[PDB]
């Protein structure tokens, strides 16, 4: 049983906003995880990411319910 | 022969008696084709959707 | 003059019916008014179909609501309530007595006095099964709730002032008015009873 | 009694010639008469280039003739003894002569030299120009005169009968000689013309004189369209002017219509006043009565006025600034009552009234003349006393109620209002004051 | 019955004559009547 | 002379020409002008009375006038300034002799 | 002789409701004046009803209206009328005094003075009215704002412990405000009666602002049959926002019961007191915020006293006109910036907002009126 | 005051139709629509320009404040 | 059935004359010597009074009963005052004659004037005189009569406006208990028999009975600052039964007497040429001729323009010095007699004047005088007595009356 | 402290006129009786609510006899348990607030009566919640207990990821992933707070019609009224 949720959460992560906005995730996630002591975080990055994601998901993943 | 609008006139609209009785008269009808045509337009756009239509599948 | 004034022309805002200068108008006359009353007489039939949803709303709203007719009703199992014995009941914030009778309580109740009673009433119109009782469970004098299986008659008694009640409900020796209060009911199935 | 009364009334007599012209006649052993020429033209033969003409040949009509130039036809009528008088309405222009008995021959030569041989000086033209000039300044003072002209414009706007008598004053101004010889030609022939006379006189004579005088009449064709009625209001204000003028009707049903004697037995019953009327409070007229104890209006009348093939039916009035609204009020009250609810008694009292009012108005050899003369040109005969009263007892509290409710009831009429008129219901006001909300 | 040839007002401004057509007839040559009814109009004649 | 541009400008703008109205006939009735307006002529009061009778008719149809037959900035006559501006006069004497 | 104008009350009816002397003119602002009437009847009707069923007991009272809601028979559409009932009001008061603003209608000082009364017991009502329900931004908002007089030196602190009738907003404040919220309606319907009994003392502005005495109408059937037409379209409103978005003009902190210790994040009153609301917060000092607050509404006691323009309306004046237009924008902007968390750059629009609201009303628009009279040589 | 006592009007004509003879909408688009333009020109930059200014300072300060929430490249 | 009338003088005084036409209509008159001229200085403005009175409660008819009564079927009730006489008329359909019958009885021999209903009935002598004096012909007679005599004739038709409100009901008992009697009365009838208006007079009109006007010549004059100028000059002519007064008659028709062609010139009216030879402009001028029982005033009434008042009234006055100097043809007197002649058979053409001639001839007269012999009395006037009347016109003491704007408007003494 | 604010899904009830999945309201209730109804309570909602919905009278009284709940006092004066009828509401899972927030450690779980009314974004919103618990990002950790949720204020939350893939078995057996047990319980949430939902609806389509059919036919009365007026002509006509 596959969850039609977890299949189009990949359908729409490429595309080119959200292949950009994971890149943009990917570039604080090792500059935090390299350095050592700011206390900087990277909920900004994920939250531009599933924005743009999960506005993609909501137009079709009713479909399939 | 005089024109609908005028044998209107003539025999229901002219003695504001006969005037009155046709409002009432024609309200009872209007109410029971309105209510019914309005309630077949609503249940058509929700097909499927109410307790109305899903009653017969625990009776 | 006065013979120097001329009323203008008024085509552009005239009905089509009343255009030509040459004809009756009183021909259109008969028409022309049944249309601008057609839209009066539609326009009110509209407006009494409207008020009367309003009003019959507004209406309804002061008679009882969905949470009190819930309680308005209390089903009972005749299964679960045994010949000769009683069982209580809480209905409308009251106590309520259904009573199995025996073949002995239906004959002995059946041929007592109607006349020696201080509210003449027989027995096969106090129910509509022979063999079951429905009561309210107040005394009918100032208010106490009977004893089952006690009293001088056989029934209920009341160590309130001093009322004793038969099997069939009816006041015998006491100070009560009334009789013991029969409830509006109806059996459904075999096995249940409906109080309401 | 009255009912034999009626039937031992002179008849009038009927005779043609050959050109058209009608010989119409009722005889009585009188020292005097009346005689005249009765013609169906006025102002609704009248179109808009050539309006007023009718009432400027009536000015010119004794002002000479071909065979008598200048003042001879005057001194001739003055020194005989005899009277020379002519009017015209919309639809009918009139010439006649009150003469002594003996002198008919020479009456009836007398009109026909006037209708016929009408001089029309060029320099008598320029004279009675600035006459009627001075005229339509003299009307213009007369609010009465000026209310009702205003109902008939709007009333039956956009056509001939919308037209005044008179003519707009730029007309009067411009009009020539060759303008009046064409009307004339054109409307006055032996078929639209009808001799009448009463007094002492022979029939036979009378239709002999005809052919003496009246044989070289004229015998493409002047049809009159049917006149447009409109539900409308004018309104002229004027704070200057003490008291306000009001005219209101509804269309009628004209000349010929049956309906017409139902309907004067109502305007009977509603009837008339003024300030002068002896009664006062205990007035039959229930618009009479109220009037005279409030002091609504200074009069009032109804008329029901006849056209063709249509009419104006209704009221006048003449109050105070600040009665306007009241009066219109109980008027428009009167008219419904009527329409729902008539009754017996008060409809016989209307009957008895017209029954009075038009036996007593034929008293005299000119109103009996003007009878026959007007009677051939719009019903085509005299119409017998005896037939008056047999339409009259037909008419009962039924009839008053049906014929009146067909003219008046939920009908849009025609409003004109003169003067200190700020009071003056609004039309709608007016036109909502036609329906009662329980019949 | 029938009314009067002029219905009378108090208070209300007279007809005006400007011509030798319109005067004529008005010069009285006879004593005065006076006469009031129910019905007709009040009048004064020559 | 140099304010004249705007002035022009502004009568337009305001725009109750275009109803066929001068500027006197929008003056605010104060107990001053009410007087002023009871002392006119005939003639002057008839002549306000129609203008305005025909702006608020055109007003309830929500219409102008033809552009033809719109109040000239030039031919705008002050009809009511020497009634008013003695009536003004007349009050500030009376108020003076008060006190 | 009519039974119109003879009967004792019928003359009332007659002289206020159907020949009364109308401007041909008047406009559809003109229809605001008979909308709030139906407004007030609306609220008393549907008010009656809800308080058939409501208690003012602290533990029972946001039980009730849910059950109002739920268990009473259209018990739902009468309390969502109520509400949206409340809303449609203030619409029709804010554009009923905008019609004044422009026309110059505030001349009729005596109108004028008992609209402002009027205005601020409606305020009164509403603000008392949204505490019943018992809700978290009732409560919250009950408190913060009746907590302002605390700032009144000398008597302040012991003023807000009076109203309240206890130490906080409790069972003493909401029983007590149920009185106060059912008695001012009746105050404020004889309040109304008095406006039109000064109204009829000179009859009505038109929007010319010019004398209209040479061209009336008589209100019936003229005015009565348009006053229907605008009566329809108050329903249709009402109505659209009950039957498809009975809660877009509220606040979804009003569904969670009242809880004195848990905070609603952005605390604010309804949307009709929100430009006050800003304008409170313009000033830093908190006294100073409060004088501000009341001089916001009390300043409309003023606007006569700043009229210099020698015409009464705005139709021929295009200065005012735009600064009147600017006036409308800058209270919209004041709604905004009420509703908003207190940050740049939410702090400074707020102040900016507020200093442009009375520089408007002191100063700008009287210069304006002044200049446009030096224009037309006055 | 009533109607009768209002103030003095001279020398004014007024010609009007009942409403059973004349049209309800005579040329209701054909004249209609050009007459609400003409309004519509008339009074736009009085009215419009107020309400760009609030929604320019609207769109400026919500996206001035979402921005300022975000985290300072330092 | 051709029908003539029939005539009875009861031993009482009391004149009955009807005429049986069988007609549809009933007109019945009662003619009373009951004038103006009967008021004394004491009792002015009662006769005017008692003319609107008619409708007020009576003893056998209620005042609502009389209107409503009479309005029921169709008919009328007038009342006419001259200076000399009163004349109380009722017209109906001949089937309820004996119901107005009944009503004119009751009106004029036994009313009962109560007081509320007398002083409630005050206001209405206002309104009445009002509207007559709109006519100025009114001011001028009025005047010219009050000029002209010392006494009787010297009274008005109409209350002076110190008398308005305070006409007892005294007042008006006194004045119909005196003048209302059977040897001041003429009964009138057409269209009813003879005989049973005799039994009606009899039964219910028999009541037991109850100085000369004195000539003065004077002049009044109302300054108005009218653009017109109406007036009136007469001397004292020859009293109504004389033969004398036929020549006055003829006179008045040579000189002109009123108009006869619509909107004409008036070819043979010699005062009218007189005048209009020397003035165009706006004017109208006609012959004067009152008769009365005891005297008479015959001259003429002019109509000019303000400042042309003196020219008219001299050039009309010089046109009747000439026809007494003696410049009068055949030709005139015949065309004056032929327009007499027509007056007076059109003048009782109608019921309603012959009604008013054989009541008028009944009370002046002992019986009437038929249509044939009137005529032939006319033609009895030679040329020569037209030529006296004039000479007696100009050499007789003068009476005037003005009303206008009179500053070109002479006096007597100026003529 | 950024937001996260949700995306509008398109909701069989989303439309003016679009009433609610009644067979979706039936699953949705049983995602609260399996899942929620030991930590949350519901305390508005009666077991008579469901009749006529998304169950039948007989359906409802076998839901109702399936639960304890307290009654009494008793002649004695003693507070007995018994099965539940029709007239019992919901049952509360603790006693009170202060019993709850122990059995979660502080937090105290809402009530989900009114949650879509109280909560902005309302289905939109706690649909989001229940499906988007993700692993934190870099740089971030909050206190043993308090998960990671993006569209919670804060971006911390107090409560366990409460459903995944086959959670319940569902009565009409449809296949029970994660995202269809959020979107029916959302919808039955939906009803919860606003029974009214389809009813208010269907007077919606007739509040439009009658409006559309009175407001041009009040209009055209209005304008032959003023007929009157709007057509009038004026005239000056001085001396
Ligand atoms: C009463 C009145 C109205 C008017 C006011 C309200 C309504 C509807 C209404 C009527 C009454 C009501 O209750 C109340 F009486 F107020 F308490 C509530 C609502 C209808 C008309 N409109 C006008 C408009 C002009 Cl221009 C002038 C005077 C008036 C004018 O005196
Ligand atoms: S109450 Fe027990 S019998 Fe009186």
């Amino acid at each position: 049983l596959v969850d039609p949720l977890t299949t189009v959460r990949e359908q729409c992560e490429q595309l080119e906003k959200c292949v950009k906005a994971r890149e943009r995730l990917e570039l604080c996630d090792e500059r935090v995880s390299s350095r050592s002591q700011t206390e900087e975080d990277c909920t900004e990055e994920l939250l531009d990411f599933l924005h743009a994601r999960d506005h993609c998901v909501a137009h079709k993943l009713f479909n399939s319910l | 022969a005089p024109t609908l609008t005028a044998r209107l006139y003539s025999l229901l609209f002219r003695r504001t008696s006969t005037f009155a009785l046709t409002i009432v008269v024609g309200a009872l009808f209007f109410e029971r084709a309105f209510d019914q045509g309005a309630d077949a337009i609503y249940e058509h756009i929700n097909e499927g959707k109410l307790w109305k239509h899903i009653k017969h599948k625990y009776e | 003059s006065h013979t120097d004034i001329k009323v203008p022309d008024f085509s552009d805002y005239r009905r089509p019916e009343v255009l030509d200068s040459t004809k009756s108008s009183k021909e259109s006359s008969e028409a022309r008014k049944g249309f601008s009353y057609l839209v009066t007489a539609t326009t009110t039939v509209g407006v009494a179909y409207a008020a009367k949803n309003v009003v019959s709303q507004f209406v309804s709203s002061m008679s009882a609501s969905a949470d009190v007719l819930a309680m308005s009703k209390i089903e009972i199992k005749l299964s679960d309530i045994p010949e000769g014995k009683n069982m209580a009941f809480k209905w409308r914030g009251k106590p309520l007595f259904v009573r199995h009778r025996t073949k002995k309580e239906i004959d002995q109740e059946a041929a007592v006095e109607v006349s020696q009673l201080r509210d003449p009433q027989h027995d096969l119109e106090r129910v509509k099964k022979p063999e079951w009782v429905i009561l309210i469970g107040v005394c009918t004098h100032l208010g106490c709730v009977p004893i089952a299986n006690a009293g001088d008659f056989g029934g209920y008694y009341c160590p309130c002032h001093g009322s004793h009640y038969d099997a069939s409900g009816r006041i015998r020796k006491g100070p009560a008015p009334l009789n013991l209060e029969v409830p509006s009911y109806e059996f459904t199935s075999d096995d249940m009873v409906i109080v309401g | 009694t009255y009912a034999q009364a009626l039937q031992s009334v002179p008849e009038t007599q009927v005779s043609q010639l050959d050109n058209g012209l009608r010989v119409a006649s009722e005889q009585s052993s009188q020292p005097t008469c009346t005689v005249g020429v009765w013609i169906d033209a006025g102002s609704r033969y009248e179109s808009e280039k050539n309006n007023g003409a009718g009432y400027f040949v009536e000015h010119l009509a004794f002002k000479g003739t071909k065979n008598r130039p200048g003042n001879a036809l005057e001194k001739e009528v003055e020194s005989m003894g005899a009277h020379l008088n002519a009017y015209s309405t919309r639809e009918h222009t009139a010439y006649y002569i009150k003469a002594l008995s003996k002198d008919l021959p020479k009456a009836v030569e007398l009109l026909a030299d006037i209708v016929q041989n009408c001089s029309l000086e060029d320099s008598q033209i320029e004279k009675e120009r600035d006459v009627i000039l001075q005229e339509l300044q003299e009307n213009d003072t007369s609010m009465r005169d000026v209310v009702f002209n205003y109902l008939h414009a709007t009333a039956f706007q956009g056509t001939p009968l919308a037209q005044s008598v008179e003519g707009p004053s730029e007309n009067v101004r411009k009009l020539s000689r060759a303008d009046l010889t064409e009307y004339l030609s054109r409307h006055y022939k032996a078929p639209r013309m009808v001799l009448a006379a009463a007094g002492g006189l022979e029939h036979r004579q009378l239709l002999d004189l005809a052919q003496k005088h009246f044989s070289g009449l004229s015998g493409t064709v002047p049809t009159l369209s049917p006149c447009r009625f409109t539900g409308s209001q004018i309104c002229h204000r004027e704070d200057g002017l003490p008291l306000a003028h009001v005219a209101i009707a509804v269309e009628g049903p004209g000349w010929a219509h049956p309906d017409n004697v139902a309907l004067q037995v109502a305007n009977a019953i509603i009837g008339h006043y003024d300030c002068t009327y002896g009664g006062g409070a205990h007035l039959s007229s229930p618009l009479a009565s109220i009037a005279a104890t409030n002091k609504l209006c200074q009069s009032f009348q109804t008329f029901n006025i006849c056209y063709a093939d249509t009419g104006l039916l209704g009221a006048h009035f003449v109050c105070d600034h600040m009665s306007i609204d009241d009066m219109m009020f109980v008027l428009q009250g009167q008219w419904m009552r009527l329409c729902t609810s008539a009754t017996e008694s008060e409809v016989l009292r209307g009957k008895n009234l017209l029954r009075n009012a038009l036996v007593s108005h034929l008293d005299g050899t000119t109103p009996v003349c003007e009878d026959i003369g007007r009677s051939l040109l719009t019903y085509g005969r005299r119409i017998p006393l005896a037939e008056w009263e047999s339409r009259i007892a037909e008419v009962d509290a039924r009839v008053v109620r049906e014929v009146c409710s067909k003219y008046f009831y939920d009908q849009c009429p025609a409003v004109a209002g003169f003067g200190p008129i700020e009071q003056l219901p609004d039309y709608n006001r007016i036109r909502s004051g036609m329906f009662w909300l329980r019949f | 019955a029938v009314p009067a040839t002029s219905e009378s007002p108090v208070l209300d401004l007279k007809r005006s004559v400007l011509c030798r057509e319109s005067l004529r007839g008005q010069a009285a040559g006879r004593p005065l009547v006076a006469s009031v009814s129910l019905n007709v109009p009040a009048s004064v004649r020559y | 002379r140099w304010l004249e541009g705007i002035r022009k400008w502004y009568y337009n703008a305001a725009g109750f020409n275009k109803l066929g109205l001068m500027r006197d006939d929008t003056i605010h009735e104060n107990d001053d002008v009410k007087e002023a307006i009871r002392r006119l002529p005939e003639n002057l009061y008839n002549d306000r009375v129609f203008r305005i009778k025909r702006a608020l008719d055109l007003s309830m149809r929500q219409q102008i006038l033809p552009k033809e037959q719109w109040t000239k900035y030039e031919e705008d006559k002050s009809y009511l300034e020497p009634y008013l501006k003695e009536v003004i006069r007349e009050r500030k004497e009376r108020e003076e002799w008060a006190k | 002789t009519n039974i119109r104008k003879s009967h004792p009350l019928m003359k009332i009816v007659n002289n206020a409701f159907i020949d009364l002397p109308a401007p041909s003119n008047i406009s559809s602002w003109w229809n605001f004046g008979s909308l709030l009437g139906i407004c007030l009847i609306l609220q008393i009707l549907t008010g009656l009803f809800l308080a058939m069923h409501y208690t003012s007991d602290t533990t029972t009272a946001f039980s009730s209206v849910t059950h109002i809601c739920r268990d009473v028979n259209y018990g739902w559409i009468i309390r969502y009328m109520h509400a949206n009932g409340a809303s449609m009001f203030f619409i029709c008061l804010y554009m009923h005094v905008g019609r004044g603003l422009y026309y110059g209608s505030y001349t009729f000082l005596e109108t004028w003075n008992i609209g402002v009364i009027l205005l601020l017991t409606v305020m009164a009502t509403a603000f008392m009215g949204y505490v019943l329900p018992w809700g978290q931004m009732s409560f919250w908002g009950a408190t913060v704002i009746t907590n302002l007089l605390s700032a009144i030196p000398y008597i302040g602190t012991n003023l807000v412990e009076w109203i309240w009738g206890g130490f906080s907003v409790d069972k003493a404040t909401l029983t007590r405000f149920f009185a106060f919220h059912f008695i001012l309606p009746f105050i404020i319907m004889a309040i109304a009666m008095v406006h039109l009994l000064f109204l009829h003392e000179t009859g009505s502005n038109n929007p010319t602002g010019i004398s209209s005495d040479v061209d009336k109408i008589p209100f019936h059937p003229y005015y009565t049959i348009k006053d229907i037409l605008g009566a329809l379209l108050l329903i249709l409103a009402l109505m659209l926002l009950v039957l498809f978005a009975p809660d877009l003009l509220g606040d979804p902190d009003n569904y969670t019961p009242a809880n004195p210790l848990n905070t609603p994040p952005h605390i604010k009153p309804e949307w009709y007191f929100l430009f006050a609301y800003a304008i409170l917060r313009s000033i830093p000092n908190k006294l100073g915020g409060v004088l501000a607050l009341a001089f916001s509404i009390l300043i409309l006691a003023l606007i006569p006293l700043l009229h210099t323009s020698k015409q009464r309306s705005m139709m021929f004046r295009p200065l005012s006109q735009c600064l009147f237009w600017a006036l409308v924008a800058d209270l919209l902007t004041l709604t905004w910036i009420g509703g908003q968390p207190v940050e740049h750059p939410y702090i400074t629009i707020g102040q900016l907002a507020s200093v442009l609201y009375f520089l408007l009303i002191l100063v700008l628009m009287p210069t304006a009126g002044t200049i446009e009279n030096k224009l037309l040589k006055w | 005051r009533q109607f009768g006592h209002l103030t003095r009007v001279r020398h004014v004509i007024t010609y009007s139709l009942s409403p059973f003879e004349q049209r309800a909408f005579p040329h209701y688009f054909s004249k209609g629509i050009p007459n609400v333009l003409r309004r519509t020109r008339a009074c736009i930059l009085r009215v419009a320009p107020p309400f760009v200014a609030f929604y320019l300072v609207y769109t400026w300060g919500t996206q001035e404040f979402e921005k300022s929430k975000r985290k300072n490249p330092a | 059935h051709p029908q003539d009338l029939e005539f009875t003088r009861l031993p009482n005084g009391l004149v009955i004359a009807s005429l049986e036409n069988y007609a549809p209509a009933s007109r019945i008159g009662l003619f009373i010597k009951a004038g103006s001229r009967y008021e004394n200085s004491n009792n002015l403005g009662t006769s005017h009074l008692l003319r609107l009175a008619s409708s007020l409660t009576t003893k056998g008819a209620s005042s609502f009963k009389i209107t409503r009564g009479i309005e029921a079927v169709g008919g009328k009730l007038s009342v006419t005052s001259t200076r000399e006489n009163m004349a109380y008329t009722v017209e109906c359909l001949r089937d309820d004659v004996d119901i107005l019958m009944e009503f004119l009885l009751n009106v004029t021999t036994a009313p009962e004037f109560r007081r509320w209903e007398v002083a409630a009935l005050q206001p209405q002598l206002r309104i009445d005189k009002a509207v007559a004096l709109q006519n100025p012909q009114a001011h001028v007679i009025e005047n010219l009569h009050a000029a002209a005599y010392r006494n009787a004739l010297a009274n008005s038709l109409y209350c002076p406006d110190y008398r308005i409100g305070k006409v007892t009901p005294v007042e008006l008992h006194d004045y119909v208990q005196n003048h209302f009697t059977s040897a001041r009365m003429a009964l009138i009838g057409l269209g009813v028999s003879h005989p049973v208006l005799k039994q009606v007079a009899e039964q219910f009109l028999n009541i037991r009975g109850g100085a000369k006007a004195k000539y003065h010549g004077g002049e009044i004059r109302e300054q108005n600052g009218d653009s017109l100028v109406h007036a009136a000059l007469v001397a004292e002519s020859a009293a109504i039964g004389s033969a004398e007064a036929n020549a006055f008659s003829v006179l008045q028709h040579v000189l002109g007497a009123g108009p006869h062609v619509k909107r004409g010139s008036n070819a043979t009216s010699s005062l009218y040429q007189a005048v209009a030879k020397g003035v165009h402009q706006p004017f109208d001028v006609s012959a004067f001729n009152a008769s009365y029982s005891d005297s008479g005033l015959f001259g003429f009434y002019t109509i000019s323009q303000a400042a042309s008042a003196g020219d008219v009234i001299k050039a009309a006055y010089n046109q009747v010095k000439t026809i007494a100097q003696g410049n009068l043809s055949n030709p005139d007197v015949q065309a004056a007699k032929n327009k007499l002649k027509a007056g007076y058979l059109m003048s009782v053409e109608s019921s309603e004047g012959f009604l008013d001639e054989v009541g008028s001839q009944a009370l002046a007269a002992g019986s009437y005088t038929p249509p044939s012999t009137v005529l032939q009395q006319i033609d009895a006037v030679a040329d020569a007595d037209v030529i006296n009347a004039a000479k007696k016109f100009v050499s007789g003491r003068k009476s005037m009356a003005a009303s206008g704007n009179l500053g070109h408007t002479p006096f007597i003494d100026e003529l | 402290d950024l937001e996260l604010h949700p995306p509008s899904y398109p909701w069989s009830h989303r439309g003016l006129l679009s009433s609610l999945d009644h067979t979706s309201i039936r699953r949705g209730f049983q995602v609260y009786k399996q899942v929620c109804s030991s930590c949350h309570s519901m305390d508005y909602v009666a077991y008579r609510h469901l009749v006529g919905v998304c169950y039948t009278e007989d359906e409802a009284k076998a839901l109702a006899e399936e639960v304890e709940v307290q009654d009494g006092p008793n002649e004695d004066g003693e507070m007995f348990m018994r099965p539940g009828k029709l007239s019992d509401y919901f049952p509360k899972p603790y006693p009170n607030p202060e019993a709850a927030r122990a059995a979660n450690n502080g937090a105290l779980p809402p009530d989900l009566s009114y949650i879509v009314r109280a909560r902005h974004g309302g289905e939109d919103y706690v649909f989001s919640l229940l499906t988007g618990y993700c692993e934190p990002p870099t740089g971030v950790s909050l206190r043993e207990g308090l998960y990671f949720n993006p569209y919670f204020p804060g971006q911390a939350i107090g409560m366990a990821p409460p459903i995944y893939n086959e959670v319940l078995e569902f009565d009409d057996g449809t296949p029970a992933t994660m995202s269809q047990v959020a979107k029916d319980v959302c919808t039955f949430l939906r009803w919860a707070a606003e029974p009214e939902h389809d009813h208010r609806k269907r007077m919606g389509l007739k509040m439009l019609l009658m409006m559309g059919l009175l407001l041009p036919l009040v209009y055209a009365m209005k304008r032959h009224k003023w007929s009157v007026l709007k057509s009038r002509k004026l005239a000056y006509r001085p001396p």
